[PDB]
């Protein structure tokens, strides 16, 4: 029963709670896990070498295929703004990080096509990028000797991007399981 | 669906080929300037698999 500011008595009324379940198994299958299947190429391309000439196209793919399936779940949901889907927001995050891939994927596959022609190494990044990082990231480069100045200092360019690579590689994956358990675990638990 | 259900069944899989061909790629192109292979890995993919497979590596040298 209430009182409405029209008129001076009380007005009576039933209102019916329809509490209502919504079946997932269609909208898993034709959502979630495509989104599932994208999200797993997601780091893919901090181990493909950049010799095969198709980082640009898996990144770029990826992407792509990402935002497409935003797309259509922003068709699905009300364009209201007190709430966001819990697929929506973690969408937007792998597309940020994938763009963020692909400019980190520019920058190695420049890095790696240097040559002394055009670039100069300097003391500093041999260091860093040939003795200390391969040595924290468990990997032993072979004890090579090129007698040919012009052909090893393009060698030294190609390994010094395979380790750039392999840092995002495992930054990439720990902020990948790390964001997905902290999105989707606590919700799940209760 | 079973014609949904075959094709959810083929994603999976062409999605465990994409992960298994980057995993290719990324061998194909080591060198010794840059990898050392192991022993192990030299038995195992140079006369066992191939064997199995029936490929028979020249090995001319």
């Amino acid at each position: 029963t209430r009182k409405y500011e029209c008129c001076a008595e009380i007005y009576p009324d039933i209102t019916y709670a329809f509490v209502i379940r919504r079946l997932p198994l269609f909208y898993t299958i034709n959502l979630i896990i495509p989104c599932l299947l994208i999200s797993c190429l997601t780091v893919l391309v901090f181990y493909l070498p950049s010799e095969c000439g198709e980082k640009i196209t898996l990144c770029i793919s990826v992407l792509l295929s990402l935002t497409v399936f935003l797309l259509l779940i922003t068709e699905i949901i009300p364009s209201t703004s007190l709430v966001i889907p819990l697929i929506g927001e973690y969408l937007l995050f792998t597309m940020i990080f994938v763009t963020l891939s692909i400019v980190i994927t520019v920058f190695v596959l420049n890095v790696h096509h240097r040559s002394p022609r055009t670039h100069t190494m300097p003391t500093w990044v041999r260091r860093v990028f040939l003795d200390i990082v391969p040595r924290l990231l468990l990997m032993k480069r072979p004890s090579v000797v090129d007698t040919d100045f012009e052909r090893s200092v393009k060698e030294d360019w190609k390994y010094v991007a395979m380790v750039i690579d392999r840092i995002f590689l495992w930054m990439f994956i720990i902020v990948c399981l790390l964001g997905t358990v902290g999105l989707f675990l606590p919700p799940w638990l209760a | 669906p079973l014609v949904g259900k075959y094709l959810m069944f083929t994603m999976v899989l062409v999605t465990f080929s994409i992960v298994t061909s980057v995993c290719v790629l990324n061998v194909h192109h080591r060198s010794p300037t840059t990898h050392t292979m192991a022993p192990w890995v030299k038995v195992v993919f140079l006369e066992k698999l191939p064997a199995l497979l029936f490929m028979q590596q020249p090995r001319h040298h």
